[PDB]
């Protein structure tokens, strides 16, 4: 089989980017809305 | 473009509430798999140094609850880094991109996950394990925490067991 998939910090740094899938949005502010920033 | 990651992690969120047992304040928010996903949450939520006094973030691998109770966890302990808020958000952070991106080397799999407190008297952020009785693999992953938060040497980082808390460190560092 394959090996672990990592990603060193610069790695994922690099790939920061935009919004949000919809249902992430749906889910975050049905349960957490006072954390929500979208 | 999609990144998978090698694990599916859960975003808790706990609001304090003093009107109701701790179990009750908490709360899953979301899980992700992917870097592009980690990153869409991680933009657009309250940084940790943002999070009104007593509430909390965890994030967990998918299956475990950020409980003591958890059968995941019944055995297993914390690495403990107190705080005295750009330095509080870069430890969340770090901490963060160390175990999505698996950077714990072998010992990923004992890897529960992290824990942010927000509080008054100091803030908290630390890293859950899943045997307290493995010694060898908690001071490494202790290492490595501490290597990829650049916390201080002088700083003595406390690894606390759990059964503990729910009652003195078992290591220091
Ligand atoms: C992580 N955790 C916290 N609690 C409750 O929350 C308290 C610890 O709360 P806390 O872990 O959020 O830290 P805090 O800085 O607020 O604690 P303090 O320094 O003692 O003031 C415990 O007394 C429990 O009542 C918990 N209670 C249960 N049953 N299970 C848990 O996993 C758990
Ligand atoms: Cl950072
Ligand atoms: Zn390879
Ligand atoms: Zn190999
Ligand atoms: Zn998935
Ligand atoms: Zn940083």
């Amino acid at each position: 089989g394959p090996h672990m998939i990592r990603y060193n910090r610069d790695t994922l740094m690099t790939a920061r980017d935009a919004p949000i899938p919809d249902e992430m949005l749906q889910e975050i502010n049905r349960v957490a809305p006072d954390i929500l920033i979208a | 473009t999609r990144h998978p990651l090698q694990n599916r992690w859960a975003l808790w969120y706990l609001k304090a509430d003093r009107n109701k047992e701790w179990e009750d304040c908490l709360k899953m928010v979301s899980l992700f798999d992917t870097v592009e996903d980690f990153w869409s949450l991680y933009n657009h939520i309250q940084s940790a140094g943002g999070l009104n006094w007593g509430s909390d973030y965890y994030l967990f691998k998918e299956g475990i609850k950020p409980m003591w109770e958890d059968v995941n966890n019944v055995q297993g302990g914390r690495w403990l880094v107190v705080v005295d808020t750009q330095l509080l958000d870069h430890y969340w952070l770090e901490l963060l991109m160390a175990i999505v991106g698996e950077q714990f080397d072998e010992y990923g799999d004992y890897i529960c996950g992290a824990v942010v407190n927000v509080r008054q008297k100091g803030d908290k952020v630390s890293l859950w394990t899943r045997d307290a009785t493995r010694d060898d693999v908690n001071l490494r992953i202790g290492q490595v925490l501490k290597q990829k938060l650049s916390i201080p040497d002088t700083e003595i980082l406390r690894y606390e067991v759990h059964k503990d808390s729910s009652a003195k460190p078992r290591i220091c560092l």
